[PDB]
């Protein structure tokens, strides 16, 4: 067929090669575990005696030939374009019988696997391919876990192969077998091999799953939900000052997180939206938030460096008076009195916005909201008024958590199902028209 | 458990049978316990002849005999620690002429067709060794020297005359009696 | 070559001299952000002295120009930090690297 | 009465455990029935104990401790596949050994650790795996020789020691016979360093031992060297170079301390 | 739980909490879900956030099918609706997004050409919106990792932004940054003629420029007015919007223009400088869902507010530590509790299985890979691993592995090596040891007492990794030795307390799990020789109390362990033995 002979003059017996491997396969199938001891004992013996009597006449290299002359073709669709049809049905299942009994050949036996060493440098070099990979990759690990002598001809090259792999295919831990096999065998550890599989795989940090420790982070926000609407009673600019009375800068060996600024709504839903419950995330964390630390001004998990005079992380004593301004999009900052040079601006205003602070453990801060729920230390900018004026007349301002779920007892514990829209927070005067 | 697990390392598919430190303590421990060693009373040598018998049977009925089958089985014929332990606890079990064992034996072997139990006899008995004059004319002249002799035995010469005695009397116990059956199979 | 970041001011006058060991904490991070290295992690103070090419030429020159009790953010380049060849296993190569840095004491 | 003791509550767990479950794991039967014999067998302790038991005075215990260390790196050296470093590191530490004065001063304790035999494995890895394909890494070869030279000088009973290893030697005699700069650094040297002006050892040495020299002499008399020919050097029809080597061997076994051994 | 409603559920760990259990369950002979456990139940709720995942197989609205590039064609993705035309089909907006992202570069620079396509970092992928889907219905563009939107209506004018103004002293701004999550274009506007699909299927491409940030949008062959300019370090992926309005809704293709490179290259490190553009498995189609679960913490931050009065306001105040271990996933920019792992199986097997190859690459003494090891794997993690009563026991096991053979093997080996010999100095110590305590013939306490033979040194060395020196290499990395102990000294004390009890919430899952890898951590330091005296004594009593009773608590010889525990408890009462065999060695040296 590869001269270009026409299909129909030249036989293939595609269902024969088919059956007798399969049969073949069932030939050289391992003893199953549940066997007692005798018996598998024996089966074992049958198992190697029938292994060394095909590698004594070579049937193994023979394996190799058919699976180098299936591999011209690219695919499926091509081996039906040259040959028949069926026979491009039957060619990656032919491919995975081929493969399944190398393996059975080869598997358990130290000298078939002794003298395979001498092709794995062919077999490596066909493992990116996506018909066969998972095949060379089971033969691979026989291989590697029978003979040392596979160890010493595994190269930078193969190794770099084996990652690439992982790169291109996804996480499979079969590769990490494989990997873990090229290290240590028969208790012996390849020195070469693990430092190459270390610099080549461990640096980039980019296909393993990266660990680290987060300090735990909660948000506290006032009862406030402030938003503009059109033709709605509400004022349109808000101020709250934060009182920073203790924090520790480093209470683990994580450094402590103390972010203040203003959070908004997903809609006119009370629950905060964009981010979760739980976790080490905070005040700017996602895009509908908006957060101050002292040194730098986060939304959206991204921080820019703002300057400030005597600029510093919030320490003790800090004041720090948070600025909204809802007709135009805008949050300001004022440190201790001095400008913070930099604001957020034209962010989404379709929702409703409240004060939020994000912490770890080791702080001890204070709400300034203005009136009798806190003295402002600075005066408010011109126009601007106290938080504490928009509590509805009948409620009651209190700062709880940001989420709904905090800690106390599992038993007292009172899951909550979706809450109402509060859609009674902008109060829009509807006339029935006459 | 334990004649278990000695029978099932036995009979286990090595190339060659590893020296096992358990084996040769517990196989020594079992073979003494089987024997436990001037005018006696008849009274006094039958009780000595139920006793032994006992004491024969706390291993047989267990499986011993099957073990040290296979453990001569799986030597494939070299001489070694093993094989002598092996050796000296099927003559303490089988001591006496005993029939039980003898047919336990017996009839192991021919379910089993061992074949290579018996080369590993025949592999034994051209690795025992035999008087060396070649040998002890070296050592008597390394004492006319007069260099001091690191073993007084001279063990050189007739290298294992405790093994060759074991290997053929564990051969005899297991025809004692005028055994037919198992003088015919051997 | 080192960008200095202040975090926490210090006395500004107690800078380290020739011959003074620094005793630090660091934490270093790579400019996507993933650490990489931490003395607060060990819970020991590290300790170098100045000008005995025992740690790297940035982070040299960046504890350097600090001051006593301060806490800055040091930004090396990989033409202090490293190099092309990077640190097998740990740093990739052309890394810059972003340390936390807080001169505890000199002694 | 309860137990009381260590090996008394061993012997009850151990018994208890067994006759309580039929155990799966072979290694837990192995391992109950291995405690249970030490209980029962404390005797055998000591016994092999004590043939490892060394004393030394106090001015030698920090050199003692050196050369612990250095035993221990080349130990730990065993579990590695060998390469420059491995070689690096092997010599290093053999080197240490020579210059440590325990080494000289105390060859029992020297003979009780089993430094021949960790040297003699160090070089039957590197004669295994690569005297077929050219000998690799001729360096750990010349010097464990070397060192296996210096350890049958020491004593008489270290050379006792090590003609017990005399077979493997000679199945090795041919690592680095031809090549030059390593006379005393061969297979061949630390065989002959074994029986070398020793009536005992010369007596002990048997005929199949001498029939295989006597093989390898009528090789090289009749065969040309072939790594000389590939170096370019003229063909001619035997190799002087080996059997000038092995007729050495012979000498040294068949002369001893001025006179003629007649066997 | 509806709309506005607040329940509660009693699991019964506390059998007094129940109301009516006793009139009702308790004769019947019903049990409390949680009455046989030590620690509370762990709650895992409907997470409200949605997430991308990768399209099931047998979903039963969206399949997508890889088509294979050839020659002449790009490797194409197309998303089809399996159900439309019949009941049931849901004719909502559905969001689609590729699996790995195009990241920026970290500084922003102020007949194709190989040198140009070689140097260049501008990366292109385009979409096929098939004839008969309407373009208005369908968008194309890149999202961030932030995108969590999930709203049936969606427009372009609704997606989140904000503009960081960043402005001098004076308020001069020097700059002015925007940031979204969705920098996307409707095919809609773009289709400007109009049958521009109905002729041939419209055509969306997508450029990047890795380089500068900036995205620019070709449809059809001309370049679209619309173009956005990201931040340094932005990670993109490429995703598709679209409303189903043909069974055949759109195709991603994954192919390259004039001057341009393929995806590929972008995604992946290995193709980097491969013009050939190519589909690797890696690469597949994910879309936002709502079906996941989310796991509520164990514990809390406690956090006290008050009002201090009326002039101070309202007070809040965190002082207690607490922390949990993140699992950061690479491509997705993702990051997890690794708590989660418990019903994510996949990724547990990967991390298991990444945690063995950690301990392979660090085996047999390999000092130098240790150090580079403890940067990915620091000694917090590792303490946190070890105590944490929630973690999976394949991690559990993994890290405790992990921690041994970083720190401990080493030591742990040569200890094991140099066992078996006896070389005592003859000094005055030496000649102070006896047989026994006292005059009373009764055994001392294994392991304590005065020994004098020789043991190997312990050394270890600081892994930093801002020193330039190499000698530090050798050693194995240092550890926290004491808190090591009284760790391991507590967590065996509440294991023994916990087992005895039989409870359904063993460490791990299984009492192996629980017990194996603190028992070999144990076995692992007692073979180190840091316990010391009293330590040694709380040992000897948790083991044993009876027989060790210094001159009715169960110990673990008798505590029904399983056969990988007993092969533990037989190496412990080895190497007893052992230390009473090197007892008796020194003393009779000494007599001598």
């Amino acid at each position: 067929l590869s001269k270009k002979a026409k299909a129909s003059t030249v036989d293939l017996p595609i269902e024969s090669v088919s059956l007798s491997l399969q049969d073949l396969i069932g030939y050289f199938h391992p003893p199953d575990e549940h066997l007692e001891h005798e018996d598998k004992q024996n089966r074992l013996r049958a198992l190697k005696n029938r292994q060394n009597l095909f590698q004594e006449e070579g049937m193994i290299n023979l394996v190799l030939e058919c699976i180098d002359r299936l591999h011209v073709y690219s695919s499926a669709a091509h081996f039906a374009d040259v040959a028949g049809r069926e026979a491009g049905e039957s060619w990656k299942s032919i491919l995975n019988s081929l493969y399944e009994l190398l393996a059975a050949l080869i598997r358990g036996n130290r000298k078939n696997c002794a003298q395979f060493s001498g092709s794995l440098d062919w077999l490596i070099s066909r493992l990116e391919r996506l018909e066969a990979s998972s095949g060379i990759l089971e033969v691979l690990h026989c291989v590697l876990v029978e003979s040392p002598e596979a160890l010493n001809i595994i190269k930078e090259g193969h190794i770099k192969s084996i990652i690439s792999l992982l790169d291109k295919h996804g996480r499979n831990h079969k590769v990490l077998d494989v990997l873990c096999s090229l290290c240590v065998c028969h208790g012996v550890a390849v020195r070469s091999n693990q430092h190459l599989i270390c610099d080549n795989l461990l640096p980039g940090r980019d296909l393993l799953l990266q660990t680290r420790l987060v300090n735990h982070v909660s948000s506290m926000r006032p009862n406030i939900f402030l938003g503009v609407s059109e033709g709605s009673a509400q004022y349109k600019k808000w101020y709250y000052e934060l009182m920073v009375d203790h924090t520790e800068p480093f209470v683990t060996a994580e450094a402590t997180h103390l972010r203040v600024g203003w959070a908004s709504t997903e809609g006119y839903s009370p629950y905060p939206g964009g981010g979760e419950e739980w976790g080490g995330n905070g005040v700017g964390d996602d895009l509908f938030s908006y957060g101050f630390d002292g040194l730098h001004l986060w939304s959206g998990c991204i921080a820019r460096t703002v300057s400030s005079p005597n600029q510093h992380l919030l320490r003790t004593d800090d004041v720090i008076s948070c600025c909204l301004d809802l007709s135009a999009p805008s949050i300001s900052f004022r440190i201790n009195g001095q400008p913070v040079q930099g604001m957020f601006e034209n962010f989404n205003i379709d929702g409703l916005f409240f004060p939020v602070v994000s912490f770890s453990a080791g702080i001890k801060v204070r709400f300034l909201l203005g009136g009798r729920h806190g003295e402002f230390k600075f005066l408010p900018p011109p126009g601007y008024a106290p938080c504490y004026e928009a509590v509805l007349p009948k409620e009651k301002l209190k700062v709880e958590h940001s989420r709904e779920y905090k800690q106390e007892r599992t038993y007292t514990r009172d899951l909550l199902g979706p809450t109402v829209s509060l859609t009674q927070a902008a109060f829009t005067p509807i006339p029935v028209d006459t | 458990q334990l004649i278990l697990l000695f029978s099932r390392t036995a009979l286990t598919e090595k190339c060659k049978l590893e020296e096992d430190f358990l084996y040769m303590a517990y196989a020594d421990i079992m073979a003494k316990s089987c024997h436990d060693e001037e005018v006696k009373s008849f009274e006094e040598k039958e009780m000595e002849k139920q006793k032994l018998l006992y004491q024969q049977a706390r291993l047989h009925d267990r499986g011993a005999a099957e073990m040290v089958l296979q453990t001569i089985s799986a030597s494939k014929g070299e001489t070694g620690p093993m094989v002598a332990a092996t050796l000296k606890l099927g003559i303490a079990i089988l001591n006496g002429g005993n029939s039980t064992v003898q047919q336990k034996m017996l009839d192991y072997l021919k379910e089993k067709k061992d074949v290579g139990f018996f080369q590993s006899l025949a592999g034994l008995m051209q690795s025992c060794s035999v008087l060396d004059l070649n040998a002890f004319e070296r050592q008597n002249k390394a004492e006319g020297l007069g260099m001091v002799t690191e073993e007084g035995s001279g063990e050189k010469v007739l290298q294992d005359d405790e093994f060759t005695c074991d290997l053929f009397r564990f051969l005899q116990l297991l025809c004692e009696g005028h055994n037919s059956d198992f003088q015919n199979y051997l | 070559g080192v960008e200095i970041e202040t975090i926490s001011p210090g006395d500004g006058r107690t800078f380290p001299k020739k011959g003074q060991t620094c005793v630090v904490h660091y934490t270093g991070m790579l400019q996507n952000g993933k650490k990489f290295d931490s003395s607060r992690d060990r819970n020991k103070p590290f300790k170098f002295r100045i000008g005995k090419q025992e740690v790297i030429k940035g982070f040299e020159e960046g504890a350097a120009q600090m001051s006593l009790g301060q806490r800055a953010k040091l930004t090396c380049t990989p033409d202090v930090a490293y190099g092309a060849t990077g640190h097998p296993g740990v740093i990739p190569p052309n890394a810059t690297l972003i340390f936390d840095v807080e001169l505890l004491n000199l002694e | 009465k309860k137990s009381s003791t260590l090996q008394q509550l061993i012997s009850e767990t151990m018994v208890r455990w067994a006759q309580e479950s039929v155990i799966e794991d072979p290694e837990l039967v192995r391992a109950m029935f291995v405690l249970l014999h030490r209980q029962y067998d404390g005797i055998g302790g000591l016994v092999r104990a004590l043939p490892k038991t060394y004393t030394i005075n106090g001015v030698s215990v920090e050199d003692t401790i050196n050369l612990l260390a250095s035993l221990g790196q080349i130990r730990s050296l065993l579990s590695v596949r060998m390469g420059k470093e491995e070689e690096k590191l092997m010599i290093r530490g053999l080197g240490d050994i020579m210059n440590n004065k325990v080494f000289y001063q105390h060859p029992n304790l020297m003979r009780a650790l089993g430094m021949h035999e960790t040297v003699m494995e160090v070089m039957v890895n590197v004669l295994g795996g690569g005297e077929s394909k050219e000998i690799t890494f001729p360096k750990m070869v010349a010097n464990c020789c070397r060192f296996l030279c210096y350890f049958c000088r020491i004593s008489r009973q270290n050379q006792k020691a090590m003609f017990d290893h005399l077979s493997y030697l000679l199945e090795n005699s041919s690592v680095g016979l031809a090549s030059p700069a390593m006379r005393g650094s061969t297979p061949l040297d630390v065989a002959a360093a074994s029986v070398m002006d020793n009536n005992e050892l010369a007596l002990a040495l048997r005929e199949p031992d001498l029939e295989k020299v006597v093989r390898y002499l009528a090789g090289c008399g009749l065969q040309s060297c072939q790594m000389l020919v590939s170096k370019g050097y003229p063909d001619i029809g035997w190799n002087p170079v080996e059997g000038e080597r092995y007729l050495d061997f012979l000498r040294f076994a068949v002369f001893c301390n001025g006179e003629s051994v007649e066997e | 739980l509806g709309v506005a409603q607040v329940g509660r559920m009693n699991f019964g760990k506390d059998v007094s909490t129940l109301k009516y259990f006793t009139i009702c369950g308790l004769q019947e002979g019903y049990e409390p879900f949680a009455v046989n456990t030590n620690r509370d139940i762990t709650m895992w709720l409907s997470k409200r956030l949605p997430q991308f995942l990768q399209v099931p197989s047998n979903h039963e609205h969206i399949e997508v099918t890889r088509i294979d590039g050839t020659i002449d064609s790009s490797p194409c993705l197309k998303v089809t609706q399996k159900s439309f035309g019949s009941q049931n089909s849901n004719t909502d907006i559905m969001f689609y997004r590729l699996s790995m992202p195009i990241e920026c570069a970290e500084v922003f620079s102020k007949r194709d050409d190989y040198d140009f396509l070689m140097q260049t970092s501008t990366y292109y992928y385009s979409v096929r919106i098939f004839p008969g889907q309407e373009p208005a219905n369908v968008w194309v563009g890149w999202i961030t990792s932030d995108f969590h939107q999930y709203d049936t209506g969606f427009d372009l004018d609704r997606v989140r932004t904000v503009t960081v103004t960043l402005g001098d002293e004076k308020g001069k701004v020097h700059e002015s940054i925007k940031r979204s999550n969705c920098y996307m274009v409707c095919a809609g506007e773009s289709m400007s003629p109009g049958q521009g699909r109905n002729n041939n299927g419209l055509e969306i491409g997508c450029v990047v420029d890795a380089a500068s940030g900036l995205l620019t949008f070709i449809a059809n062959g001309k370049e679209l007015s619309t173009y956005y300019q990201v931040e340094p370090s932005t990670k993109l992926f490429p995703a598709v919007f679209a409303q189903a309005t043909s069974p055949n809704v759109f195709q991603f293709e994954l192919g390259r223009i004039k001057n341009v490179m393929p995806l590929s290259a972008g995604l992946f490190k290995s193709e980097h400088k491969n013009p050939v553009p190519q589909c690797p498995p890696r690469l597949h189609v994910q879309f936002l869902s709502h079906v996941l679960w989310s796991r509520m913490p164990n514990q809390f931050l406690k956090v006290d507010v008050s009002r201090i009065s009326e002039r101070q306001g309202w007070l809040v105040q965190c002082l207690d530590p607490l922390q949990f271990m993140s699992l950061h996933i690479p491509e997705e920019n993702r990051s997890v509790d690794i708590l989660e792992l418990t019903e994510q199986e996949e990724l547990l097997k990967f991390h298991y299985h990444t945690l063995r190859l950690y301990s392979a690459v660090c085996a047999l003494g390999n000092h130098r890979v240790a150090h580079a090891l403890c940067s990915h794997v620091d000694e917090p993690q590792l303490l946190y691993a070890i105590e944490n009563k929630y973690m999976p026991g394949l991690l559990r096991a993994g890290y405790y592995d992990l921690l041994i053979d970083i720190h401990l093997s080493s030591y742990a080996t040569a200890r094991l090596m140099m066992n078996n010999e006896y070389i005592v100095p003859m000094t005055e110590e030496t000649k102070s040891i006896t047989l026994f305590p006292d005059e009373n013939k009764k055994h001392g306490l294994p392991g304590i007492g005065l020994s004098t033979s020789l043991r190997p040194r312990m050394q270890f060395s600081s892994p930093s990794f801002v020193s330039i020196s190499n000698e530090c290499y050798q050693y194995s990395p240092e550890f926290p030795l004491d808190i090591l102990k009284s760790k391991t000294i507590q967590m065996l004390t509440e294991a023994v307390k916990e087992g005895s009890l039989h409870a359904r919430d063993p460490v791990g899952g299984t009492t192996e799990f629980l017990f194996v890898p603190l028992i070999k951590l144990f076995y692992t330091l007692l073979i180190m020789g840091i316990f010391h005296n009293e330590d040694l004594k709380h040992i000897l009593q948790l083991i044993e109390p009876s027989v060790f009773k210094e001159a009715p608590k169960e110990g673990l010889l008798q505590m029904k362990l399983p056969e990988p525990v007993k092969l533990q408890m037989c190496l412990l009462l080895q190497y007893l033995c052992d230390c009473q065999v090197r007892h008796r060695i020194e003393a009779i040296v000494a007599f001598s």
